[PDB]
């Protein structure tokens, strides 16, 4: 389970993310699209060129939802209920893809944090991102 | 297969890699983030905590050897399958490591490289390196 | 590779398989047990419920074709990689189906075969058939 | 989430399992060992020959725990807490293996139920076995 120490490590890193929600979100999305091109088929309506308005606007929305999750870590299901119905019932997102985006997010974090993205920090975010992923896919179970 | 550009993203970044540091990092992170992997290292001594793992000499030395092995893929990008055949038998028949863990170590290495080379580890670079660890994971699962 | 005994477990059981029935079962079960797979069948019409899926003519016909395809592996156990190369390009480049789903369909087929052939689907038979679906999943992930 | 209908479908099939806990448990374990030989390394102390006392005794224990889980489906974590600490802290069981055993259990069920192991029944057990697996591995998160 997420410990208090995990939460603190998460918050310390997150307040930085919040200062550039758009930049981080877009970078995580673009790494996913470039590294795992199959994920692009979920966004046919999007102009997927580097830094497109759609990607930037969406990146901020993703970061925004993750920020809300950080704020309500003990009440994820309820907090993401609307998003869970969306990704499962409407978008039919393959669970595997949540892991791909979570991973790309960690890469963005690692790149921006340098030596501050310690193993302890990675653990906390891994736990966090895995919990968020589980909720966004619970409608399949 | 590998495009000249991909090969460049791999060889140029690797020439700057501190194998011992990145190797120890990747292995310590594997044992810490996915604790069940500790099952395979009962002889390495104390692994009772994240700090214990990061200060475990054997864990660090081993990661060095693992990343050195990855180096053999970087140095012969077209014969990865043949290069790891021996290690494949070792991890399967002898160690019985589920293949899924090969993918997890690969992912960890990707993240470590990102924390060490933020400027050079662009999305395109990540794509080339992800292709690399995946190929090693595939060859080992053989 | 395949041992004469394994090949016998495969060919003998398959000669008794009702391709249309098992195929429809496997596909309907894929869409029902792992609903995100429905994403790839938007043109098949109503898939709004388990019952709707089991009565979907297109879903049934398609499963028949899928199991027929599996039949081509059974009929040429040593050239599976070559036999599915075309379908591999189709599911990847064209359909963009994550490879993990190939493994899930394989697992479903294993369970279906068990419900249809309890007497013959022994642990040893399951081992041979699991090797089969895995090889098809591997060839398609190519 | 597990619906009431899922629970009923599960119970109907389970009362049959309870009549031969030992037979079912052993069959599921042996299929795992034979189909996925790597899982055998977790049981070096066991005589793994067909129907060995150790396999039969263990199979019944596994079925027994699953039976308890069926009985307390709304309180899994607490009910399996002791088993979760065991599989994670003591045995270091790779999460992947819970999926392998869950799958082999479904094969045993399918074989014994025939046409009664409908897609609806499979869904219910898939949900159930996945939930039990998540709990037995939660100590890793
Ligand atoms: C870290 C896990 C994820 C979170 C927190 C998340 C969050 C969100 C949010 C909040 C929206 C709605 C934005 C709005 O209201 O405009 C959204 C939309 C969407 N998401 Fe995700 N998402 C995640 C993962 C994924 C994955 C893995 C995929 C598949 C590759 C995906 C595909 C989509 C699509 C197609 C939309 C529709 C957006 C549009 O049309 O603008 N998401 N997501
Ligand atoms: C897919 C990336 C991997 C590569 C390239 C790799 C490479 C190697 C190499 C070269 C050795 C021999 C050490 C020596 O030089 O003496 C080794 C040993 C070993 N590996 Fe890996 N390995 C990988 C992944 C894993 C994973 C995922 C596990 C399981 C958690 C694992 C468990 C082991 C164990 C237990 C040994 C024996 C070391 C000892 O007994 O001291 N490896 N590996
Ligand atoms: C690994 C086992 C699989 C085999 C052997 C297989 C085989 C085939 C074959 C032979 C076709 C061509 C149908 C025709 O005869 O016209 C096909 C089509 C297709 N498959 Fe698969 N397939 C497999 C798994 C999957 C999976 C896991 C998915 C994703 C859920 C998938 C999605 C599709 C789709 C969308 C089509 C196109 C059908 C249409 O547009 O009507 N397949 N497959
Ligand atoms: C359906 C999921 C599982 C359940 C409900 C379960 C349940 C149990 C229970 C209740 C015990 C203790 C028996 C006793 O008190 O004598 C046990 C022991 C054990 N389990 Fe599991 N288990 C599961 C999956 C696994 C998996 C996937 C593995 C790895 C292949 C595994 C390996 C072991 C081992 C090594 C023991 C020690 C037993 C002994 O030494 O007799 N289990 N399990």
């Amino acid at each position: 389970m997420l410990t208090e120490d995990d939460k603190q490590l998460i918050q310390h890193v997150w307040e930085k993310v919040l200062e550039h929600q758009e930049d981080f979100g877009a970078e995580a999305l673009e790494r996913m699209f470039i590294v795992y091109p199959s994920t692009k088929t979920y966004f046919p309506h999007f102009d997927l060129h580097h830094d497109s308005e759609q990607i930037r606007h969406h990146g901020k929305k993703v970061v925004g939802a993750l920020g809300d999750a950080v704020k309500h870590i003990d009440n994820l299901s309820a907090t993401l209920s609307e998003l869970s119905n969306l990704h499962a019932y409407n978008l039919r997102v393959d669970p595997v893809n949540f892991k791909l985006l979570s991973h790309c997010f960690q890469v963005v974090l690692g790149a921006h944090l340098g030596r501050e993205y310690t193993p302890q920090v990675q653990v906390a975010y891994d736990k966090f991102l895995a919990a968020v992923s589980a909720v966004l896919a619970e409608k399949y179970r | 297969h590998w495009t000249s550009e991909e090969k460049q993203y791999i060889t140029s970044l690797w020439a700057k890699v501190n194998v011992g540091e990145v190797g120890g990092e990747a292995l310590a992170r594997l044992l810490i983030v996915y604790p069940w992997t500790q099952r395979f290292f009962a002889s390495f001594g104390n692994l009772s905590s994240a700090n214990a793992i990061l200060h475990n000499a054997k864990v660090l030395a081993h990661g060095q050897k693992v990343l050195t092995s990855f180096g053999e893929a970087v140095k012969n990008l077209d014969n990865i399958k043949k290069t790891f055949a021996q290690l494949s038998e070792l991890h399967c028949e002898k160690l019985h490591v589920d293949p899924e863990n090969f993918k997890l170590l690969g992912n960890i290495l990707i993240i470590v490289l990102a924390t060490h080379f933020p400027k050079e580890f662009t999305p395109a670079s990540q794509a080339a390196w992800t292709k690399l660890v995946n190929a090693v994971a595939h060859a080992l699962a053989l």
